[PDB]
């Protein structure tokens, strides 16, 4: 028959037979971490003598 | 350069032959507009001369 | 025939064997040419340089 | 983080609407597998099947 022939995927230190290799498009979710945070905070100052 | 169709069509510009740009894009929730790819900003400069 | 195979690198720069162990147990070898920032794929590591 | 309500990584709160769209391969199990960094491989041989 007219085909390529099998698939082997080797992916990272790997090697795997592909029952099914393909790709679509898919259904997804995306989310996200507010930036920023704030201080303050009371401190002691003092002079103990000035030239 | 001189027309702007995005904004009010094509009038006389206050600046003397200023540019025009695409940006990088914000998307996501955090700007609201809920889909996932980004967004293209549109941008002019005006050379200006106040007194 | 008597067949030769050849390679020109023509240069020189130390380099050594390694062994590996993952912390499952997997054991498997290599030779890293650790003089040059070359990074060889395996599992989930990859070793570089050295002095 | 979150895929077709299947978890992948669990997270904070998520969004909804993006389509989604890498490759993929199925090797006999339940959960799908993805991948960016991926070599294949192209054998042919003579199976009985395959005539």
């Amino acid at each position: 028959v007219h085909k390529p022939g099998e698939v082997v995927v080797s992916y990272g230190g790997m090697r795997v037979r592909p029952k099914c290799y393909g790709f679509s498009r898919m259904m997804a979710t995306m989310e996200v971490n507010p930036p920023e945070q704030r201080i303050g905070q009371c401190t002691g100052c003092h002079l103990e003598c000035i030239n | 350069s001189n027309s702007f169709s995005d904004d009010w069509a094509g009038k006389m510009d206050r600046a003397g032959l200023g540019f025009s740009g695409c940006s990088d894009g914000c998307g996501g929730a955090a700007c609201g507009c809920f889909n996932a790819a980004p967004s293209c900003i549109f941008w002019r400069k005006w050379v200006e001369n106040p007194h | 025939g008597i067949i030769w195979k050849v390679s020109p690198c023509a240069a020189w720069v130390p380099s050594a064997v390694i062994e590996l162990t993952m912390p499952s147990g997997e054991v498997r070898t290599f030779h890293p040419m650790s003089g040059i920032p070359t990074q060889v794929f395996k599992g989930v590591s990859v070793t570089y340089l050295g002095s | 983080c979150k895929i077709d309500g299947i978890v992948f990584n669990q997270c904070e709160g998520e969004s909804l609407p993006q389509p989604f769209d890498v490759a993929w391969m199925d090797v006999g199990h339940s959960h799908k597998i993805i991948m960016r960094e991926h070599k294949t491989k192209w054998v042919q041989e003579s199976s009985s099947k395959d005539f």
